[PDB]
């Protein structure tokens, strides 16, 4: 199954050649009939296990409301905003519409029973079918990595039995398409490992690594960590190809440049194509695009974004300012008072268009002239509804009260009876962020981006992403800050109208959402929500507690049944026990190596350490960046790294059978049949926590090995016999 | 020969004299406090008045500012504000002379540094005029800063590092132990001036690891010699630079012993030890009834016991008892007798001393409810019950019984009774059986944003959260010395907490702050004083001959380790002789590793960073630039046209940093003009220099 090492003599030291023979390709593929028969038996067994009892939880489960509801948003066409890239939500939209789904069911909250109009068991069938194909991709990935036939059989049967993938793959979740394309990326890249890197088979494996790698990258952003894993693997392989002397330098640059083309240009190409189908299918405008720029929303149908506003604005014009950087922005002022400071009329950022967003630009000093808004024009913003100015007395801010900077601004004044110098706002056009031309000189609606400096305090008009809970709910704060951020200080004018201007006036509209701007803006909202996603979810987990399987996450509790994610613990603890044992044994092989003793003599131990560095590196690159994230995260974020852990433990069972029991392989098969038998026993005991099938309480109490995991253990009845005499409620 | 001895003698004093001229030319001209002379001058003034303070940075830099205060004829009486002129008794010229003397010693130490890391003789002169003629080093040398001190002990750390490397062939010699101990002392001074002096100790430490790694490969080295290498490196590379750090907190703690600003960052026993002592009471500690107290939690984050007049909207509708961290008259409490016994009256004769291990009822003074835990669960922590106040001396239940439990007694008195500041007591319930605990987190806004108070069933006595002490006593004695290691750990954790408070909000534009990618390529400078036409106005940026060519030498060497590593794997034998491998390893490689360790944390960390953070990281970068003249032009020394071209390329680039230092000289030498006269050296935008 694995060949001996082919080392040759360089001018200094022996080098290993990196051109695999055709025999290495023939020994590790399905060249026989018994192997195809065992892939057929593994697909029958996996297709029974991963697809048993489907549509028995006939209500929505944890994060089936999210990705199911977003699939409904793709069918309805109304735009939504989610953290995740589109392909493994739009893919459930294609699987939905292929089954006769026409929106019509907002996936609201956990427990809503499905009507007989929504195809969910076909979506559940798609998710569990990709979750059943990733088992066969683990078998073939492992066999391509250089592995005994029967040990890959028993380890992939041991992977179809893993509880966390049956829970995570059974429902409408992102990690079963995600895990399918990650498993297809390690699949196609290990198929690339065993080919001589010049033939057409190796470039077919690079093309499948590209489309599966960027089809993983466009499903969830942990696929970019598989791009990173494959990339570090390619630094490994190019290191050993530079080590190979029988390969010309032109061949090494050819494998490196074609590797660069198929492994970054194809993921970025498929990522841009899948965002093009995202932006191309999601054409309508709903409340999901509430926090996008009005040029972004200008591409969506059925708009309320103001189009054809008056470009040239003069003094005396009823205008409406809008904050640039914060998406929920208009200068707003309505008759409700503060609880602190001066308790005057409040100035807020209200995101929707009202009549209270109207402001007269009046001079500090009504004529028949059209005095333009030049750079440096001190004005007064006169709110036309509540008969008040914009006033910036130096008092305490409402909710940003711990600020030596950030002076507070309010609304108070009498038109013609109380007009003072503390209501003045010099217009200072930022000439960089405005488009050049007339708008860079004077104020143009939608085109210039000015800054209102208060004339008698020297402070600018400022706002940021903190709302106000006192009065005027879901409205942000307007302040007048000195040394506030220049990005958050920019204002621009829209929806202006004055009678001192003819009817044949040059109107202006927004640039209509170019795709690169659509793409980069959408990803700034992706990274902005993903960075600022802090919520109290009581089933939230910690990244340093994932490799020990304590305190798993809960899914669904209704009608005396529950669904809970806790992996196969006797496989989980052997994966991570093998992370510890392999780390310890490679430390003792480095100390034992340099101390004088020879290591890595037998080729099975060499391929063992090479491939477990390859898969331990997949455990590293898919789990170590989950420590440097300031967000909430659950046990199903360990699980892409856990796939590389069960690959590495697959090789662990291979080094149990193949090397340390060479003379007696019956005992190696005995270790693997006790590990596999204990794994299938852990599945058979914990089957009524996955499928949402009846346990009894006297066994549900006994099953909790650790006190960390706890899944409403008094939900079940005293015996199974009461489940046959039961009617079940539907929310 | 004899000429190289002449250059080796008279040339370090030419570079020394140009360092005394370069760093002390316009020291006493500005006559105003500047960038961080306002802070570190004040911190140095704290040592002269012997008043306690708190600051982020380790104290050896501030103690050397105070040492310059003792050497300047100054008693610390003038605090240092920003922007203001100097009083006539404070001679700031001695202190600027002191730190500019430290950079003026940083230049010849770079001469002998370059003399140690191989470097055929023109490279030593280029590296010495490269560290010497620089406006960034001569700008930040000019002031009362510990950036010059951090630069000096970083350069001294690398100099004693290579002077430790050069006797690797004769280990355990007098020179080996000599430069090993000088390496340890300079490394410990490098931490104790500023905490980003850990970075050099990473680099040296990595070198040490590599030595021990390759000492596994020596078949002639015995195990006794190898364990002696381990004991020598842990002594002179771990024990010594940590013992210097502890000695700096010994001169820090034992030098200043009065009260000052920032005194509230300490445990109250250490605050009671010092001479100010606004937290202690002389004659009596505590009694029954008449002793009005305010109870403090000894855990990091715990505060005073507060009871405001509102009630719980979630629970059994009793008074909210939380923990608040400022002085208030509502923080007052006293003890009272248990359930079943008649309570305290104001006309009693026996002043009863309290007994631990006996239940008592904690009665608030200004409100008048009983301390209690009631059988409704706590809001944030659902595991345990909720603490409230209920009733009076006669209204309540049997669950109001709270015992007093001795944990530790700080001597000099009777340890059996309850005391003030010398009794870490736990409070345990009698009927239920829970210890009074505190989670330290925040509450929702129903309780005016204060601390959570719980009562855990089974905590351990090794937890700091259940320990309480009496801080204020209300109706001949010296508090004992605290442990020096405990004051070390708590003051370092307070330094780390103030580093946690230094994270800026993204809504505010810090005009002074910069990002780490701007310090090479010179995108932005730094404005250090007031930019009016009266004072001479100084500016922080490197000479663009030194750090543009040095930055492209870092990018041209970080893509040279990779090329020599690829060609190493491609069976080339690059560096044959141990000389050029020694110049590669010590002159090129470890300044690249020290560049990354002194630079890459500033591009990774989320903290306010400035241009003056690049001054150590620039130094090793400059060494790389010297290496990009040493090995890059080493092949030219065999052909005579290559020799003449090599010496005019050394003299051409050296003359180019002479001319580029001298062109940008008034931003370090003063800019006495009206700030519009100096637009000729305003080459780029974001150089806010005119
Ligand atoms: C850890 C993260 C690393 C990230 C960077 C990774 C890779 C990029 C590194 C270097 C790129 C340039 C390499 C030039 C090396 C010249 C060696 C030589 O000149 O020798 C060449 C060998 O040609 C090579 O093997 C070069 C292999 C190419 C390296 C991999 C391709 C680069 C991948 C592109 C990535 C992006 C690069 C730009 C990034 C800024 C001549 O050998 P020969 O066969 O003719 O003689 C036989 C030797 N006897 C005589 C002793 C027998
Ligand atoms: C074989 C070489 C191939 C290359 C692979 C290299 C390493 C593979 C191992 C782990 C992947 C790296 C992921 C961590 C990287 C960042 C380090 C970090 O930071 O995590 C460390 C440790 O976490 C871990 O327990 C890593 C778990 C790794 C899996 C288990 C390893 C074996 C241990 C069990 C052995 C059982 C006994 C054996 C005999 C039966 C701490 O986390 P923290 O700082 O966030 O805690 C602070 C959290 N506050 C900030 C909130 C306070
Ligand atoms: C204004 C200043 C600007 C800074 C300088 C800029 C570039 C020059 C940088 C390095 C010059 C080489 C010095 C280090 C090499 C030492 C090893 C050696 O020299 O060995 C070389 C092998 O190395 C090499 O060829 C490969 C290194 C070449 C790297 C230079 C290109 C890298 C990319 C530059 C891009 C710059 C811009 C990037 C950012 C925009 C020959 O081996 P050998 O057997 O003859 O060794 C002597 C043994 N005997 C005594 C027996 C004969
Ligand atoms: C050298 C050659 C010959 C060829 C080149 C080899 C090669 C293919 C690569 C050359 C090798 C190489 C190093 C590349 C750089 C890698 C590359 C392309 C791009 C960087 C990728 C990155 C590591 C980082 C930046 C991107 C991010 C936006 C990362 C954000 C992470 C997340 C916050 C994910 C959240 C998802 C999930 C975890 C939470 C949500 O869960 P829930 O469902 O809501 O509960
Ligand atoms: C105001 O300035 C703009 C800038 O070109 C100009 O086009 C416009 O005519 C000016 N307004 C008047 C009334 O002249
Ligand atoms: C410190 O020196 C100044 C110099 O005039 C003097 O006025 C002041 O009284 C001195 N203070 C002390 C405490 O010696």
């Amino acid at each position: 199954p694995v060949p001996e090492l082919d080392i040759k003599q360089g001018p200094v030291r022996p080098f290993i050649v990196t051109d695999p023979s055709a025999e290495l390709a023939s020994l590790r593929t399905m060249v026989t009939l018994k192997e195809k028969l065992l892939v057929a038996c593994l697909a029958v067994f996996t297709a029974v296990i991963r697809l048993h009892g489907l549509a028995w939880p006939d209500s929505v489960v944890f994060d089936e409301v999210h990705f199911g509801g977003f699939a409904s948003q793709y069918i309805r066409g109304t735009y939504f905003m989610d953290v995740h890239p589109p392909l493994a939500k739009m893919l459930y939209a294609g699987v939905a519409s292929l089954g006769g789904f026409q929106g019509d069911f907002d996936f609201e909250n956990i427990g809503d029973s499905f009507p007989s109009t929504t195809p969910y068991v076909l979506m559940r069938f798609f998710s569990a079918s990709l979750g059943a194909l990733t088992v066969i991709l683990m078998y073939m990935t492992l066999r391509y990595s250089g592995v005994r036939m029967w040990v890959a059989l028993m380890s992939a049967i041991c992977f179809a039995v893993e509880n966390s993938y049956v829970t995570i793959s059974r429902y409408i979740l992102l990690d079963a398409p995600l895990m399918f394309f990650i498993a297809a990326a390690v699949y196609s890249f290990k198929k690339y490992e065993m080919y001589p890197a010049n033939s057409l088979n190796a470039y077919k494996s690079l093309l499948a690594t590209g489309i599966a790698l960027g089809m993983a990258s466009s499903s969830k952003w942990v696929g970019l960590f598989t791009v990173t894993w494959v990339g570090l693997l390619c630094i490994w392989r190019l290191w050993f190809m530079i080590g190979d002397l029988t390969k010309s330098s032109k061949s090494i640059f050819k494998v490196a440049f074609a590797k660069l083309a198929f492994l970054l240009g194809v993921p970025f190409a498929l990522y841009l194509v899948f965002f093009y189908i995202h932006f191309q299918s999601l054409t309508l405008d709903g409340d999901g695009a509430s926090f996008f720029s009005p040029e972004f929303r200008s591409t969506l149908k059925n708009n309320k974004i103001p189009q054809n506003v008056v470009a040239d604005v003069g003094i005396g014009s009823i205008i409406s300012l809008r904050h640039l950087s914060t998406m929920g922005g208009y200068l707003h002022s309505h008759s409700h008072n503060y609880p602190a400071g001066s308790e005057q009329q409040q100035s807020t950022l209200y995101p929707h268009m009202d009549a209270n967003n109207d402001w007269l630009l009046e001079l500090y000093n009504s004529l028949t002239t059209f005095q333009n808004l030049t750079d440096g024009t001190k004005v007064r913003l006169f709110h036309t509804v509540t008969r008040c100015r914009l006033h910036s007395h130096d008092h305490k801010p409402p909710v940003s009260e711990s600020s030596d900077w950030q002076k507070e601004v309010s609304c108070y004044g009498y038109s013609g009876f109380d007009g003072d110098a503390n209501d003045d706002w010099v217009v200072e056009i930022d000439k960089k962020n405005s488009a050049p031309g007339v708008a860079q000189e004077r104020v143009i609606a939608l085109d210039t981006k000015f800054r209102l400096r208060h004339a008698m305090t020297g402070c600018y008009l400022f706002s940021h992403e903190v709302k106000l809970p006192a009065w005027g709910f879901e409205q942000q704060e307007v302040t007048c800050a000195s040394s506030g951020r220049h990005d958050l200080t920019l204002w621009y004018v829209e929806n202006n109208s004055n009678p001192l201007l003819p009817e044949d006036t040059k109107r202006i509209s927004y640039k209509p959402a170019s795709f690169i701007s659509k793409f980069i803006e959408s990803h700034k909202k992706m990274w902005h929500i993903n960075k600022n996603l802090v919520e109290p979810h009581v089933y939230e987990s910690q990244p340093t507690s994932w490799p020990f399987l304590l305190r798993g996450i809960s899914y669904w509790g209704e009608n005396n049944r529950n669904v809970y994610l806790l992996g196969n613990a006797i496989v989980w603890w052997a994966v991570t026990a093998f992370i510890g044992i392999f780390g310890l044994i490679v430390i003792t092989e480095l100390f034992s190596w340099q101390l004088g003793k020879p290591i890595l003599k037998d080729s099975k131990v060499v391929n063992f350490h090479v491939q477990v560095i390859h898969y331990l590196l997949g455990f590293a690159v898919h789990y170590a960046p989950s420590f440097l994230m300031q967000r909430q995260m659950f046990l199903h974020h360990y699980l892409p790294a856990y796939y590389f852990g069960i690959l590495a433990l697959g090789h662990a069972l291979d080094i149990i059978v193949s090397y340390v029991f060479r003379s007696k392989r019956q005992m190696g098969y005995a270790v693997v049949i006790t590990f596999l038998a204990a794994s299938v026993y852990f599945f058979k005991s914990f089957s009524p926590i996955i499928y949402g099938t009846p346990w009894t309480q006297e066994l549900c109490q006994k099953s909790q090995w650790l006190s960390g995991w706890d899944y409403n253990c008094n939900t079940y009845f005293s015996s199974l016999e009461e489940y046959k005499n039961q009617t079940l409620t539907k929310r | 020969s004899s000429l190289l001895r002449l250059e080796s003698v008279v040339m370090p004093v030419i570079f020394t004299a140009l360092a005394l001229f370069t760093r002390m030319y316009k020291i006493g001209i500005n006559n105003h406090v500047v960038w961080d002379e306002a802070h570190f001058g004040k911190f140095g003034s704290y040592y002269l008045r012997h008043e306690f303070y708190h600051d982020v940075h380790p104290p050896l830099g501030k103690m050397l500012v105070g040492l310059s205060g003792y050497l300047a004829g100054y008693n610390g009486s003038w605090d240092f504000p920003s922007g203001e002129i100097y009083p006539d008794y404070l001679d700031y010229v001695k202190m600027r002379l002191f730190n500019a003397s430290f950079s003026a010693l940083c230049v010849p130490l770079a001469y002998f540094t370059a003399k140690a890391i191989g470097f055929s003789l023109p490279t030593v002169w280029l590296m010495t005029v490269l560290v010497l003629f620089e406006n960034s080093y001569s700008t930040l040398g000019r002031f009362i800063l510990l950036d010059s001190m951090l630069l000096f002990f970083t350069v001294a750390s690398f100099f004693s590092f290579v002077m430790f490397h050069n006797q690797r062939s004769k280990p355990f010699s007098r020179k080996w132990w000599k430069w090993l101990l000088i390496t340890g002392i300079s490394l410990g001074c490098t931490i104790s001036v500023k905490m980003v002096g850990l970075f050099i100790i990473t680099m040296v430490g990595i070198y040490t690891v590599i030595d021990l790694w390759t000492f596994l490969a020596d078949k002639s080295m015995s195990w006794k010699t190898y364990i002696n290498h381990w004991l020598a490196r842990i002594f002179g590379l771990i024990i010594v630079p940590f013992c210097i750090f502890l000695l700096c907190f010994k001169i820090h703690f034992d030098l200043l012993s009065h009260s000052g600003t920032g005194d509230a960052n300490m445990p109250s026993l250490f605050q009671a030890r010092l001479v100010g002592s606004d937290v202690g009471q002389g004659p009596r500690d505590i009694a029954l009834g008449s002793s009005v107290v305010s109870i403090k939690n000894q855990a990091l984050g715990g505060s005073l016991l507060h009871s405001h007049i509102q009630t719980y909207p979630d629970g059994s509708n009793q008074q909210q008892v939380t923990c608040y961290g400022y002085k208030d008259a509502n923080n007052e409490w006293f003890f009272n007798r248990e359930r079943g016994l008649p309570s305290w009256s104001e006309n009693e004769t026996d002043i009863e001393y309290l007994k631990p291990g006996t239940s008592y009822r904690l009665v608030h003074k200004s409100t008048g409810r009983n301390l209690h835990t009631h059988p409704v669960a706590a809001p944030v922590s659902k595991t345990q019950w909720e603490v409230s106040g209920y009733g009076d001396n006669v209204v309540g239940d049997n669950k109001d019984n709270w015992v007093i439990e001795i944990m530790d007694q700080r001597g000099d008195e009777d340890p059996e009774k309850l005391h003030t500041l010398t009794t870490s007591f736990r409070i345990k319930n009698l009927e239920m059986g829970c210890y009074l605990a505190q989670t330290g987190n925040s509450l929702p806004e129903w309780g005016f944003r204060q601390q959570e108070v719980v009562c855990m069933k089974n905590p351990f006595k090794r937890d700091k959260r259940t320990w309480w002490n009496i801080e204020t006593h209300e109706n001949d004695f010296q508090y004992p010395k605290t442990n020096f290691l405990k004051d070390f750990i708590h003051l370092n954790l307070a330094m780390m907490a103030t580093n946690n408070a230094l994270v800026p909000d993204p809504d505010k534009f810090d005009y002074l702050a910069s990002s780490a990618w701007q310090w090479p390529t010179l995108n932005v400078g730094l404005r250090l004083c007031g930019w009016g036409d009266d004072n001479p106005k100084y500016f922080l940026l490197g000479t663009p001959a030194s750090t543009w060519a040095s930055s492209v030498a870092v990018l041209a060497f970080m893509a040279t380790v990779v090329i020599l590593l690829i060609r190493w794997q491609r069976q080339y034998v690059d560096l044959r002789n141990p000389s050029n491998w020694n110049v590669f390893l010590m002159g090129g490689f470890y300044p690249l590793l020290a560049w990354g360790l002194h630079y890459m944390p500033f591009v990774i960390m989320s903290r306010v960073t400035y241009v003056h953070h690049y001054l150590p990281a620039l130094y090793f970068a400059l060494i790389i630039l010297a290496y990009c003249f040493d090995a890059g032009l080493q092949k030219w020394s065999r052909s005579k046209c290559g020799r003449i071209m090599r010496f005019v390329l050394y003299a051409g680039f050296m003359a180019l940093v002479i001319g580029c230092f001298w062109y940008f000289s008034p931003i370090s030498f003063g800019m006495e003009g009206p700030s519009s006269n100096f637009r000729y050296l305003n080459w780029f935008s974001t150089w806010d220099i005119a």
